[PDB]
């Protein structure tokens, strides 16, 4: 038999989270923490202070006019006013607050043999191993900072009727599975919350047959909700999600996009992260949605969901020239160098891999996130 | 090693010189110049004197 | 009144919440405080001897 000489080999994982962190400076010779300001407005609930004069001259709990109510007794009940021959009458208060965020460290590393490098068949598998090292690296960086992404969400909606991860469930009256009317909920509260949009609408095209569609906000999936959210349909009973290939044209189609569904566009990612037995215990009765085994019990599991905002969070970068991530890889060929003390053989080596990594969420009130459940 | 002539202004100390390039005015621009220090004191520092 | 108080010692300013404090409580000179080396009066009356 006669050995090719050319190698099989898979590429990288496409990686979409690590692109859309900003990058803070932290010069070195100070710690592990970042720290800013934040300052609340005059009205706002989170202006609790003590030096509060109400209209009639006397002293009261709060020194903010109004609190964030809409209502009009209220409002009407503590507007400022003033008489003629006024003095010291109406004293406001203001506060700031402070956030943090630390760096922590990471690394791995492997090893091999000079007997292993010499005889192989195989001429450059340093080079392979060295590709593998590197791919590793850089996917384990990516989930960890999903992870802190989906640990540090601010705006949780579960889907159903469902109040905790325990209780999302698919089985019963009522499965927990997104709806068109919790999308309309969540683009509420992002509104609400003044979140900045990201695209804009898409107006028509000349060309037959090319619908219109005007999302205006980037919303994160995984690979197993696609068919539950290709099959839903909105108030009136028609289709709701929108392919790419209808509004292509007059468009531009982002990187890993799938379709429009109300007014988000759909991004598939291939790495998404799901909790596993998070929900209720599944028995027999079961639809057919995705469960797993958690000791010896059958729980469904909760799927994310997200849309992250923009100026939501920052990524602290220490000494990795402006990026958000650098690492520092090392190598040691055998030979009299690793001829070890007690070995001088010198038959063997390594390879190590290292980095820092830490973040810091400016505001958390942006990043929005729904939990349900994904269909088999 | 111990060697040490008898008047002070003839015995020997190590001195240090740095030629090279700094932005003397901060404008990015890099000009050439030299420095010289005995132990921590900075005694002289000024342009390429050299053609 | 908004009262600078005292952050040391433990007394909030008026302007923090709950949740912050003063950043900068006091000012580094950055110039550190050194001793100079003892001197040597036998070491000078040695002459070598090479082996």
């Amino acid at each position: 038999f006669f050995w090719l000489k050319k190698a099989i080999i898979t590429a990288r994982k496409e990686q979409y989270f690590m692109p859309l962190a900003s990058v803070t400076n932290m010069p070195k010779h100070y710690g592990k923490t970042i720290k800013v300001y934040e300052y609340v407005p005059l009205l706002d609930d989170r202006n609790i202070n003590d030096q509060g004069i109400d209209a009639s001259g006397a002293t009261i709990v709060n020194g903010n006019l109004y609190g964030s109510s809409k209502d009009i007794g209220n409002i009407t009940s503590k507007l400022p006013l003033l008489t003629e021959n006024g003095g010291r009458v109406n004293r406001v208060g203001f506060t700031r607050i402070a956030r943090e965020g630390s760096i922590h460290k990471f690394g791995f590393f492997y090893e091999f043999t000079q007997e292993s490098i010499d005889f192989d068949s195989d001429d450059g598998l340093m080079e392979h191993l060295s590709r593998e090292l590197m791919n590793g690296a850089t996917q384990i960086t990516e989930a960890v900072l999903q992870k802190d992404l989906l640990a540090a969400a601010g705006t949780v909606l579960y889907a159903g009727a469902a109040t905790s991860d325990a209780t999302i469930t698919g089985e019963g009256s009522t499965p927990s599975v997104v709806s068109y009317k919790n999308l309309m909920r969540l683009d509420q509260i992002l509104t609400e919350n003044r979140t900045p949009t990201q695209t804009t609408i898409i107006t028509g095209s000349r060309m037959i047959d090319t619908k219109v569609i005007g999302a205006t906000r980037v919303m994160y999936v995984g690979s197993e909700l696609v068919p539950e959210l290709k099959a839903m349909k909105d108030l009136f009973g028609n289709k709701a999600f929108i392919e790419t290939q209808h509004y292509a044209d007059a468009g531009t189609i982002m990187n890993g996009e799938v379709g429009s569904i109300d007014k988000f566009r759909i991004i598939q990612v291939p790495e998404m992260l799901h909790w596993a037995g998070a929900g209720a215990q599944a028995t027999g009765a079961n639809p057919g949605y995705r469960t797993s085994m958690v000791s010896g019990q059958e729980h469904y599991d909760v799927y994310p969901m997200l849309v992250v905002g923009d100026d939501s969070f920052t990524s602290i970068g220490f000494q990795t020239d402006g990026k958000s991530l650098k690492f520092t890889v090392m190598t040691k060929m055998p030979g009299k160098e690793t001829a070890d003390r007690n070995d001088p053989y010198g038959e063997t080596g390594f390879s190590s891999i290292k980095w820092y990594y830490g973040i810091l969420v400016k505001r958390p009130e942006r990043l929005a996130l729904i939990k349900t459940v994904a269909p088999l | 090693q111990e060697f040490q002539i008898s008047d002070p202004m003839r015995k020997r100390v190590v001195a240090y010189e740095y030629w090279g390039f700094w932005d003397i005015e901060g404008n990015g621009v890099l000009e050439p110049i030299v420095a010289t220090w005995i132990g921590s004191t900075l005694i002289r520092l000024e342009k390429n004197p050299y053609p | 009144m908004l009262n600078y108080n005292a952050p040391t010692d433990g007394q909030k300013s008026s302007i923090d919440g709950a949740n912050s404090d003063q950043m900068q409580t006091f000012f580094w000179l950055k110039k550190a405080i050194i001793t100079a080396r003892k001197e040597q009066y036998f070491m000078p009356l040695a002459s070598v001897t090479n082996m």
